[PDB]
């Protein structure tokens, strides 16, 4: 029977219901309030006792007449999943917002689910290669990996992600999930158009990507469960279809942010900065449901816009905890004109282990790191004085490092327009070779400008010829 | 010429505004102040019966 | 006359109806009132108090409702009767708001009497979905070189304008409105932006100067000004951008192109901070509440270039951010940057150091701006950003000896920078910007001595018109520089160089 | 559920009292006895009104309770427990508050409606009666729900009247009409 209630309170999008009936829904149950907007979906999050629950409202709030009929839909919101989720952009509710009509589904699955157990997990060791030189050198990705970004704005976040979609998702043939959490509608429209164009969404046929999109205009509460919906879609592929997937999640700072917004309203004492006291728990569930298990290997990409550019803030701090590899993206390096904007002293990967990428790769990387760290160390001295007041030995090192820095900029294909340079994807084997030579100063004898914003070592040589003219 | 013409209309309106205030003070003196309560009373009787 | 209008108005007072009204004010002050009753009340209603002021119900609580007073607390007092308007906050929207200054209650502060407005529409309205959204194609032309070239600006986009206070902050935007006088006084409605200037938190005197300037350039007739001055109450200021955007959406939802400049959203942040604190909701970073992101993001994404289904309407947002010290990592600026497409960071140091207008080319980006550009302004402006980011590099390391390659770049670069500059409050025509950029790019301004650059510009334009305004008419209509035009222009420009 | 959600003003106490005694169907009885003890409390003024002032012990307060039920035997027994409860919860200032709340709750149960007809100065009894009749005739007064219309004197309402009941009001006063007129003739 529908559990009838009245809306006792409407404090923001944290509506509180008082179920008149002695029946009381459990926590994480779902409720429908009939509205002239069709329905309003609310989700029980606390029971405040005396047959008065307190519910997060997952759809927009306004117009509500305080005291109005509720019916209990029960349990977590159950999305509809299937292989026919491919070729659909779905709302948090599950509505086909791309309006390709009803999503055929066999199983409708609860948004909330319990993270797979320690035992069930299978831990990969596969290398995934992007063809982005800087990624390859500094932080080799892994297939099934959890990849992480520390966002530029969209100016950096979208661009980085677009390159990844271009590379990885054409190097993947399995299922792929795009989950866009609190992102601008335009980015989605561009992506949707682009995906359709590159047939990744084939409409005549079927896609190979599925998309979940949550706009940044969406109410905070709605934004909170956009992620979980995606997490379920991923689970269906991971488990039920039992094939390797791919996943993109951006912007998961918004997930954190959304949580911080609702927490205060919920009544929770807000922890430092402002972040929710439940920051750790929420992060834990999210990041343990993307795990590579024996059921399936899901390469995941998570993108956190650095709050006010402070990495020390608790939200980035808890992000660092659940990343197989990280690639912090920094405004300074963007200002240096290096695209990608990756800090080269702030990238790490678990597969940066020497054996894993072979001693030669590791030795090359070691030398790059040492050289650049020296160069950063002498950034003070160079600036306070000149670079001609450097010790001669160091001055050579510095000149080499200046070249290395310029070398790191590679034009990117899906941003070829934006850069204004036709893109480049350079082989990993080539990358190791290229840096090795540079470290031995083989090609150090030709302009720093030649190294700048061009691809491989061969390209540098050719651009020296261009410059020579 | 058009601008000052509009200004004169505004000046006339504020002059007639202070005359409205003067008329209000006069109205509230009268035991029309008393007698019109009866008018409101019967009007409310008609009104609320029309509800 | 005045008697007849007043008499018509007096006649228009006629009887009060019974209905659910009346709450009684209790604890009041701190700009929120706690009212007893109002048992059935729609959420986010407008209530009008019998203190003759209106407020928006915020907190619907068991047994009490907490109105937020949209207006002065001075007249509100305990045990006053609060009457339900019965309606969610809506503001009149229509066509007749054009060329009318109004305040945030839509009261004509131009005082041209009652505004003609087709409808009223709810203050908060969700942004259109993915499906209604067509990628930008039409440009917005500001008439200022580099602000169209180096910074390519196109319709629908939320194109940020960030910079430091009172660097003639307003002027960049005013110039845009002025350049588009030409097109907006056009007959093609596809070439009609209806531009809305939202003035928030500015001195009423300053706004009056702005109004007077706009009426001096006779620009009032295609533009609306909404005003929520610094004196005007903070809850009114909070609702001020949202209301303006509703009006903008009526034009947009006529499928007609429009633009809205939100001056200054940073002051909305301070207002929302004030409001939040007075609602004693916990403060966020820099004491700006945690829903500040939600506030800006919900506002900003209502500005869009819709699809053909929606009649391809635009509502190009230009939001004006006031950075405290050029604090580009500051919470409010960064939050805005992440929402917005591009940045138009204005270089304050250069502004002071005689570059008017001063655009920090490095800190100016436009995410999808460049495909709004017309082909003439893609071809002519081809790689000029790179060249002047070679000038940026060149002058970086200029600070001893200069190789002839470097020197050549420096000589061009310095001179090109001079060319960018414009006289504040006097923008150039779009047509005119094409040759000027042509000249420098095609290296005609390489030789021109630095002292005569200003002369070169005026004389070059006069020359072009006198010699053959035919070329300019062609580039005006074609909007693409043909090979013949390119050669003809090379020849013509060289001809001007000679003189 | 109990008619009208009061609560908070120790009206959770009133609610509790009501529902507990409602199934004992001795709410009228309770209300009457509560009125009687409340009345003899008000009519005990020398440190029985001024010893409603809290400063007593738990035990001493309890001995005040024992004196209160010594004062009469004619209590619901649920309200004898209510006296204990207030002593235990260490309030006695919200005793007439609870009494008033229970009265409101009770007369909601009775279905007696309450109105008000604020005026500038008290008006004719013929007018009072005409309004009472009119309101009772009108749909505003519910069927079998009996209005207790109170004319109140409020000088602040300049002339006219405001009729109030069932959170539906008509304020056709002189002050309000003048207000509206002024505004409309300032435009």
């Amino acid at each position: 029977t529908p559990i009838t209630g009245k809306v006792t309170a409407v404090i923001g999008a944290i509506v509180d219901v008082h179920f008149e009936q002695s029946e009381l829904p459990a926590i994480l149950n779902a409720l429908e309030i009939k509205t002239p907007q069709g329905k309003l979906v609310l989700e029980v999050a606390q029971h405040l006792g005396e047959n008065t629950v307190r519910t997060i409202a997952m759809d927009g709030t306004e117009g509500l007449v305080r005291g109005e009929k509720v019916l209990d839909t029960g349990g977590p919101i159950s999305v509809p999943v299937g292989r026919e989720t491919l070729g659909r952009i779905i709302n948090v509710i599950g509505e086909p917002i791309d309006e390709r009509g009803p999503i055929k589904s066999k199983l409708r699955k609860p948004i909330h689910a319990d993270p797979p157990s320690f035992a069930e997990q299978s831990t990969s060791a596969e290398i995934l290669e992007t063809g982005i030189k800087v990624v390859d050198l500094l932080a080799p990705y892994a297939r099934g990996g959890k990849i992480g970004l520390f966002g530029g704005a969209g100016v950096g976040k979208t661009v980085f992600i677009q390159e990844l979609i271009n590379n990885i998702a054409k190097a993947h043939g399995g299922f792929s999930v795009f989950t866009g959490v609190g992102e601008r509608t335009r980015e989605g429209n561009d992506l949707y158009r682009e995906m359709k164009e590159t047939g990744v969404i084939n409409l005549e046929g079927e896609s190979k990507v599925a998309l979940v999109f949550g706009q940044m205009n969406e109410p905070p509460g709605a934004r909170a469960r956009v992620a979980l919906t995606g997490l379920t879609i991923a689970e269906y592929f991971r488990d039920e279809e039992g094939q390797d997937v791919l996943l993109f999640i951006d912007n998961i700072f918004r997930f954190t942010q959304a949580g911080s917004e609702v927490s205060a309203l919920l009544g929770r004492i807000p922890s430092a900065v402002g972040y929710q006291p439940t920051l750790a728990t929420d992060m834990g569930l999210l990041q343990e449901r993307i795990t590579t298990t024996k059921k399936g290997s899901v390469t995941s990409v998570q993108a956190v816009y650095v709050p006010a550019d402070d990495l020390t803030d608790p939200a980035p701090a808890t992000t660092f905890a659940h990343l197989d590899a990280t690639t912090v993206l920094s405004r300074g390096i963007s200002e240096l004109g290096i695209y990608p904007a990756v800090d080269p002293l702030d990238s790490k990967s678990r597969l940066l282990d020497a054996a894993v990428v072979g001693q030669e790769h590791y030795d090359v990387a070691s030398k790059v790191q040492e050289t650049l760290q020296t160069y950063k160390s002498l950034q003070d001295i160079i600036a306070i004085l000149g670079m001609d007041e450097l010790s001669e030995q160091d001055k050579l090192t510095v000149e080499r490092a200046r070249k290395i820095q310029r070398f790191l900029s590679q034009p990117f294909a899906v941003a070829e327009v934006f850069t204004g340079i036709p893109g480049k994807l350079v082989r990993l084997k080539d990358t190791v070779a290229s840096f090795k030579a540079v470290l031995e100063g083989k090609y150090d004898n030709i302009p720093e400008h030649a190294f700048y914003m061009v691809g491989g070592i061969e390209d540098v040589v050719a651009k020296a010829e261009k410059l020579a003219a | 010429w058009v601008r000052y013409e509009a200004s004169l209309r505004q000046l006339e309106q504020r002059q007639l505004a202070k005359s409205v205030i003067s008329r209000v003070q006069s109205e509230l003196g009268n035991p029309k102040f008393q007698e019109k309560v009866l008018q409101q009373s019967i009007s409310e009787i008609e009104q609320l019966l029309s509800k | 006359e005045v008697s007849s209008i007043l008499e018509e108005r007096i006649k228009g007072v006629s009887d009060e109806a019974n209905l659910n009204e009346t709450g009684r004010v209790l604890a009041v002050g701190d700009g929120i009132a706690r009212v007893f009753g109002l048992n059935n009340i729609q959420a986010e209603e407008l209530v009008e108090f019998s203190s003759g002021v209106k407020g928006m119900a915020l907190n619907l609580e068991p047994g009490q409702v907490g109105i937020v007073l949209f207006g002065s607390d001075r007249l509100v007092k305990e045990g006053e009767l609060v009457k339900r308007t019965g309606n969610i906050v809506d503001v009149p929207v229509g066509p007749g708001l054009l060329g009318r200054v109004v305040d945030a209650l839509g009261n004509p502060i131009d005082g041209k009497g009652p505004i003609d407005a087709a409808g009223r529409s709810r203050a908060q309205v969700k942004a259109p979905g993915i499906l209604p959204r067509r990628s930008v194609h039409e440009p917005v032309q500001t008439g200022l070189k580099a602000v169209d070239a180096l910074v390519p600006i196109g319709r629908g986009q939320r194109e940020l304008i960030i910079g430091d206070r009172q660097t003639g902050k307003t002027a960049v935007a005013l110039d845009t409105i002025l350049n588009q006088k030409r097109w907006n006084n056009g007959s093609d409605e596809s070439k009609k932006l209806y531009c809305v200037y939202v003035a928030v938190g500015q001195k009423r005197s300053t706004v009056a100067q702005l109004v007077q300037t706009l009426e001096q350039h006779d620009a009032m007739k295609y533009s609306i000004i909404v005003a929520a001055t610094a004196s005007e109450a903070a809850p009114l200021q909070y609702l001020a951008p949202f209301t303006a955007a509703s009006i903008g959406e009526w034009f947009r939802d006529n499928g007609k192109h429009a633009l809205i400049v939100y001056d200054d959203l940073s002051k909305q942040a301070v207002a929302y901070r004030q409001l939040s604190l007075l609602l004693r909701r916990p403060p966020g970073r820099e004491a700006y509440p945690g829903d500040v992101f939600y506030l800006h993001s919900r506002l900003l994404e209502r500005a869009a270039k819709l699809s053909e289904k929606e009649g391809s309407g635009s509502l190009t947002a230009l939001p004006v951010i006031e950075t405290q010290g050029g604090d580009v990592s500051a919470y409010i600026p960064t939050n805005v940057i992440s929402i917005t497409d591009g940045q138009i960071f204005l270089e304050a140091e250069l502004f002071y150091k005689g570059i008017r207008p001063a655009i920090n080319v490095g800190l100016s980006v436009s995410r999808v701006g460049s495909a709004a550009q017309v082909k003439a302004l893609k071809q002519v402006a081809g790689s000029l950003k790179l060249f002047l980011a070679q000038y940026r590099e060149v002058a970086a390391f200029a600070q001893s000896d200069l190789d002839a390659s470097t020197k050549q770049t420096l000589v061009r670069g310095e001179r090109l920078t001079q060319l960018l500059k414009q006289n504040q409050y006097s923008p150039l025509a779009t047509e005119e910007q094409v040759p000027l950029i042509y000249a420098g790019v095609n290296g005609h301004l390489d030789g021109i001595e630095l002292s005569r650059i200003g002369e070169f510009e005026s004389s070059f334009l006069s020359y072009l018109k006198s010699n053959h305004n035919e070329l300019l008419t062609e580039i005006r209509e074609k909007g693409e520089l043909s090979k013949e035009l390119l050669a003809s222009l090379k020849s013509a420009t060289e001809s001007f160089v000679a003189t | 559920p109990p008619p009208v959600r009061l609560f908070g003003v120790e009206g959770t106490y009133a609610t509790a009292l009501y529902q507990a005694a409602a199934k004992n169907s001795s709410i009228d009885a309770a209300f009457q006895s509560l009125q009687k003890v409340e009345s003899t409390v008000k009519k005990n003024p020398k440190l029985g009104h001024l010893l409603l002032n809290p400063a007593l012990s738990l035990k001493d307060r309890n001995s005040v309770i024992d004196a209160i039920v010594e004062t009469h035997k004619n209590l619901d027994g649920y309200v004898v427990n209510l006296l204990k409860v207030l002593s235990e919860n260490n309030r006695l200032g919200c005793f007439e508050k609870i009494a008033s709340d229970f009265g409101v709750l009770n007369d909601a149960h009775n279905g007696l409606l309450k109105g008000t007809v604020t005026s500038a100065e008290p008006l004719d009894p013929k007018s009072f009666k005409r309004i009472e009749k009119a309101l009772s005739a009108s749909k505003l007064v519910g069927q079998g729900k009996s209005l207790k219309l109170e004319n109140v004197v409020k000088p602040e309402i300049k002339g006219g009247l405001i009729v109030e009941l069932g959170d539906k009001t008509v304020d056709l006063s002189i002050s309000t009409k003048i207000q509206k007129l002024n505004k409309v003739l300032e435009d």
